[PDB]
């Protein structure tokens, strides 16, 4: 339950500059482990950031294309790995690539999804020989993995309190005449507040109900009775605030441009070549 | 030095979650998949579904860090 | 790392467990994954009846799982002659174990490997259920199980005859087998295979009806057995009190929806009747 999960005791945090304050300090210890080891090969906290978003859809991308279907679970399970390695773990060190999809391993053994090895590595559009060595990287890195998470897998995520959000707008909030019409904007919401760092900041119930929220308003329909009434004053702002600093970051957010990426790939390229 | 029942207190820091039982009745149980045959005979029940779909929507809404 | 083995706990097909410094170190696919299935689920869990997982540290594909060092377990002490259980002892072991499962089934995770050697107790007398290695979360209607967990002796019927989906009862008829072994000082139903497990079942309990059973001819692997009337409870458990006979039968139902769950079953008159569960302390040791 995520009352008393390792998600919300550890890696739920109060602001977005306590995550700025670990991204920096993650790009600081490798900058200075390097000098310790010997210049503007070095990547800024917010190209390490650009470079992040990119790798997070492209992870993102390959959990989609993947067979046997991924579970929606295994992939906001992938993702969060993803976002909570690289608030302590420059890409400086641990190339972003092989990270994501060590991710992506991890997070499917963790959730239950079944599946081996070869038809894991097989989803790749690479070589066989491609294959066997981003296996045997994915097999050196997936302790490493686990230890940045501080072993940590079970991730909560949005999509069963969306769920039981829905039953209960169904079953008692009778203004809303079919809540099932909120649900695609508000998956399409869901997808964009994924994209932040909203789900280090926010409970996963919390980010479900910003989405239904959000998708109402889109629709012109005003559900601030079942928040009211049915979810039963100090708290009601408190949730208010929440929501509208979730809708906010999802606002001020700036997906990853071609042009600035490909500087940064080169740039982290020359980063794992030297040394 | 007898024993006496003690209700498991966890703080979910949420909306009240109705009872299990009470949620066929509520009509809660209208809104999630009827449980098939077999899954009856195996023990699962859509009351199982419906409440940890609830319980996960209220768990946490209220708590801050 | 920072423990330094003291002694050899024993091997299994998955692990090998030693003492060290007190505390239990277990020991192309990558990690294993019955060792993430327990870091995954003992790091979400802390109950004083749970197994708990201090630490986890390795190398390579490598991994080591640091828990607190558990003394002895159920089965030492059912297997142990020259210990008498006590109906207080009994009252204790039941009531720590359903502690211990209640809190478990309200996170929506099933042990599925209940059985004496998996309950294991401290120098204190604490029981804890340990060997999540088949544990599960339930609950979600898009995942489905496999009916083959449970050893055969603990297994319960809907799992014999092939419930993919299931619930609370699987872990509460293993409970009802256990309180049984801690009856008899033997195993309750010790079949052979699954037919012979079943035979045990319905010969002791009975074969259950259309009624008792409403959805029985649903399950993939049901098999029409003979009707053995089944010995009575009271002629089985010769010294069982009417409490605890009702305590056993909720624990051995059929249908495992109408199956007493941990919480109806703490619930019940045998767990608040005198006498009281022994203390911690006073639990016989082996
Ligand atoms: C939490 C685990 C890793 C643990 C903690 N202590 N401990 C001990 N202590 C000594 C002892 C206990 C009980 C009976 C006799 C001796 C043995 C052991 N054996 C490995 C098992 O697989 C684990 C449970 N299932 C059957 C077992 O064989 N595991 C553990």
């Amino acid at each position: 339950m995520y009352h008393n999960s390792s998600q919300k005791r550890h890696w739920t945090f109060s602001s977005e500059e306590q995550l700025a304050r670990l991204r920096a300090d993650a790009n600081r210890k490798f900058r200075c482990k390097a000098v310790a080891n010997g210049d503007p090969v070095f990547l800024e906290p917010h190209e390490e950031m650009t470079l992040c978003k990119y790798y997070e859809k492209r992870l993102l991308e390959f959990c989609s294309v993947f067979k046997p279907a991924m579970p929606r679970s295994v992939v906001g399970t992938a993702c969060m790995y993803f976002k909570r390695f690289y608030l302590n773990n420059s890409v400086m060190e641990y190339h972003p690539r092989i990270i994501m999809l060590t991710c992506a391993f991890l997070a499917c053994k963790v959730d239950e999804f079944n599946v081996s090895s070869p038809q894991f590595v097989g989803n790749l559009r690479e070589s066989p020989l491609g294959q066997e060595k981003a296996l045997e990287q994915i097999l050196e890195y997936e302790l490493l993995l686990i230890q940045q998470l501080n072993f940590h897998l079970i991730v909560h995520n949005p999509y069963r309190p969306f769920e039981g959000f829905l039953i209960d707008l169904k079953t008692r909030y009778p203004i809303l005449e079919n809540p099932e019409i909120l649900r695609k904007t508000a998956d399409d919401f869901l997808n964009r507040i994924a994209l932040t760092d909203a789900y280090l900041l926010y409970t996963p119930s919390q980010i479900a109900l910003t989405a239904i929220l959000s998708s109402a308003s889109r629709a012109g329909i005003t559900m601030e009775s079942y928040l009211s009434e049915s979810l039963m004053r100090t708290c009601l702002s408190q949730l208010l605030d929440i929501m509208k600093s979730m809708r906010n970051l999802v606002k001020k957010y700036e997906p990853p441009r071609s042009e600035e990426v490909a500087v940064l790939k080169q740039k982290l390229e020359r980063c794992h070549s030297a040394e | 030095a007898l024993y006496e029942y003690q209700p498991l207190q966890i703080e979910t820091y949420g909306p009240h979650v109705p009872e299990l039982e009470m949620l066929g009745r509520l009509g809660y149980l209208n809104h999630v998949r009827a449980a098939s045959p077999q899954d009856l005979a195996g023990g699962y029940t859509s009351s199982l579904a419906c409440h940890r779909a609830l319980q996960d929507a209220f768990s946490g809404l209220f708590w801050q860090p | 790392k920072r423990y330094e083995k003291l002694d050899f706990l024993g091997e299994g097909q998955f692990a090998t467990v030693y003492k060290a410094r007190i505390v239990a170190i277990k020991k192309k696919d990558g990690i294993n994954r019955t060792a993430l299935r327990e870091i995954k689920l003992l790091q979400e869990l802390s109950h004083p009846n749970i197994i708990g997982l201090l630490d986890a540290f390795g190398h390579k594909s490598n991994i080591s799982l640091v828990f607190d060092f558990m003394e002895t377990d159920l089965e030492v002490i059912i297997k142990d002659n020259s210990l008498v259980l006590t109906p207080s002892h009994i009252k204790a072991y039941m009531l720590m174990t359903l502690q211990g499962l209640e809190y478990l089934h309200q996170h929506w995770i099933l042990h599925r490997d209940l059985k004496p050697n998996n309950l294991l107790l401290d120098e204190n007398g604490v029981l804890k259920l340990a060997d999540f290695g088949l544990a599960k979360s339930f609950g979600s209607p898009n995942r489905a199980y496999t009916h083959q967990v449970v050893t055969r002796w603990y297994r319960a019927p809907e799992l014999l005859f092939g419930a993919r989906m299931y619930g609370v009862g699987v872990d509460m008829w293993a409970v009802g087998c256990i309180l049984a072994e801690l009856l008899l000082r033997v195993p309750f139903l010790p079949g052979d295979s699954d037919l012979d497990q079943l035979t045990r079942i319905f010969e002791t309990l009975g074969t259950p009806t259309e009624e008792q059973w409403p959805d029985m001819c649903s399950l993939p692997d049901y098999v029409t057995f003979k009707s053995f009337p089944g010995i009575p409870l009271h002629h089985i458990f010769s010294a069982a009190g009417d409490d605890l006979l009702d305590l056993i039968q909720g624990l051995f139902l059929f249908n495992p929806c109408a199956r007493i769950t941990a919480t109806q079953a703490l619930k019940m008159k045998y767990f608040s009747n005198r006498p009281g569960p022994t203390p911690g302390c006073q639990l016989p040791r082996p």
